[PDB]
DNA sequence: ATTTTTATGTATCAGCTGATACATAAAAAT
DNA sequence: ATTTTTATGTATCAGCTGATACATAAAAAT
């Protein structure tokens, strides 16, 4: 619903393009818009002087972010860096022409709400990934996510559709990448996962759900 | 074992197969929360209920199976029933 | 204080009181009100069969939660560990009485937007805390957080307003009580922090915060 | 040196005053400046972007400098040099 | 006020994991 | 197809910090 409620704030609303890796929108760029990412992933960073860059979350379809322009409006400035991890499509709309849209439709008031809620849980249960000490388990916890968001059914078990650099990964749990494919090996050789044209794949996800009981 | 894409909450994974061709689907991770998905032509439509309801749709889903159909069924049932609530 | 305001007209509502310790929802709950906290703190806590307890987010005073009953509503079941840390004031309304006094008030539908996207930017500063490999610079993330939102004016320096036991620290940042007060040992020595009766005072937060920008 | 807590933002800092309009910026990591008029009937908090609430002290300082003492002048070129 | 339950300070050592470097494969650019 | 950039496999280390125990102080209970 929140891919048709989009659709109608214009007269209709355009589907903007962009390419794999290609950045949304950039630290300190004015933040004058809500958008609604629809078709693969966006990584959300916070990136330091030092170079070394913090994924906050491995956005899925249907998800709503921007929430920073809705309470701060296009005066403030991004803290996050919005990157297209993957080619997307997605759509958007100045939160000044959503808020008059909000009150005239509340109906979509109530959609978008659930959408955040949404946005509130899966940033918790990254939480949760990362309140791990082991490394090993918080690896796996952070792998049955992207089962979850971006996982495809195949024959053996469970494959991200996403490409993902041992770095990329690193960034996302806290650590090295160095540690990343140390542990992956690991995992490999117990015959938990397994990696084919640069494409991970769990074996029954649902067992190691169970051991983080 | 068997997969549907939510949109919301993403992969949810079968638990079984009720008479009324009524399918009770499970969250990927954790087993948070439970779906009861009813394919109409175009419905596909999702129906979220607790785990205590859930457990009781499956729990006449066991009777049924061992009476009127193959042990080998309801053991196969009876081991997610096990996995799942237990 | 909007939300405040709006949330005291769901006749008047008359607000809650929780005693310390004191459990507002366990696990399993049938999930079927949105909450505000209006004053003190609330310990939303993911529990694992083992026992153990991470703390996924530390609420502050006009935050809203109990979002997952704007999703499913009264239908689907609690995860979460919902507990008053400190003596606590706050309301609760009934999702279905709200999702109708959504749509008839389309000033407050705003209100509650603005209040699930701080609680989204606010889970989303918290991944960055624990996304640092350094238990040093995480805890410390950490204690700069509660001076934003627990903390008072002291001389010296910010003394977060709340009582803190090791264990309830080493919950929240994914660590051992023992390295806990192990490492805010070490913060006694190098004089950034100082802790009379269990309360945490740093010393120009400022300069600490400077590290990361 | 002086906190003010916005309640949806938390605890704010004290950057410089205009003249008594405040300038308050948000303690982890300087993420948002917000101006701030401490009227009689409640305070104010109004959000502005980085490159602005740099100008707006710009102004401050030639004036604490060309106007004012020399302690203050100085002072505020402390919070404007450790601030950018 | 006395006791006894909980919280904090300290001691220990073992091992993972960050830091550093390189080999090699895979990919991207040219 | 050539080169040269990026990604992965493997080697090496040092130092946290987790794990366990103890001491002591603080708080709660009696
Ligand atoms: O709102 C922003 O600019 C940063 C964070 C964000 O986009 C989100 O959480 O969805
Ligand atoms: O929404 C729930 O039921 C659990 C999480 C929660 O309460 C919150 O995000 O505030």
């Amino acid at each position: 619903s929140l891919l048709t409620m989009f659709r109608e704030l214009g007269l209709p609303l355009q589907i903007e393009q962009f390419e794999r890796g290609k950045t949304i929108f950039f630290p300190g760029d004015p933040a004058e818009r809500v958008y609604l990412l629809v078709k693969g992933a966006v990584k959300l960073s916070r990136v330091y002087e030092s170079g070394e860059e913090i994924t906050v979350a491995l956005l899925r379809e249907n998800s709503v972010f921007g929430v920073l322009s809705l309470l701060t409006g296009q005066r403030s400035d991004r803290f996050y860096h919005a990157v297209a991890f993957t080619p997307v499509q997605l759509f958007s709309v100045p939160i000044e022409f959503m808020q008059k849209a909000l009150i005239e439709r509340p109906e979509l008031a109530n959609v978008m709400l659930q959408g955040l809620s949404s946005r509130i849980l899966q940033t918790e249960m990254m939480i949760e990934t990362l309140a791990h000490r082991d490394m090993g388990s918080r690896l796996v916890s952070f792998l049955l996510i992207l089962c979850r968001d971006f996982g495809i059914p195949s024959p053996d078990g469970i494959t991200i559709d996403l490409k993902l650099s041992h770095q990329a990964i690193a960034e996302a749990i806290g650590s090295t990448r160095v540690t990343v494919t140390r542990l992956l090996g690991d995992l490999r050789e117990s015959k938990l996962i397994a990696i084919h044209k640069k494409r991970i794949t769990v074996f029954n996800p649902v067992a190691l759900s169970q051991q983080f009981s | 074992e068997n997969y549907l894409n939510h949109p919301t909450f993403g992969l949810l994974y079968q638990i079984c197969s009720f008479g009324d061709s009524k399918e009770l689907f499970a969250t990927l991770y954790a087993q948070r929360l439970f779906f009861l998905v009813a394919f109409d032509a175009r419905g596909t439509r999702f129906e979220p209920i607790g785990r205590n309801e859930a457990r009781m749709l499956v729990d006449n889903r066991l009777r049924q199976l061992r009476r009127d159909a193959s042990l080998q069924e309801y053991n196969q049932l009876q081991q997610v029933f096990k996995q799942t609530f237990l």
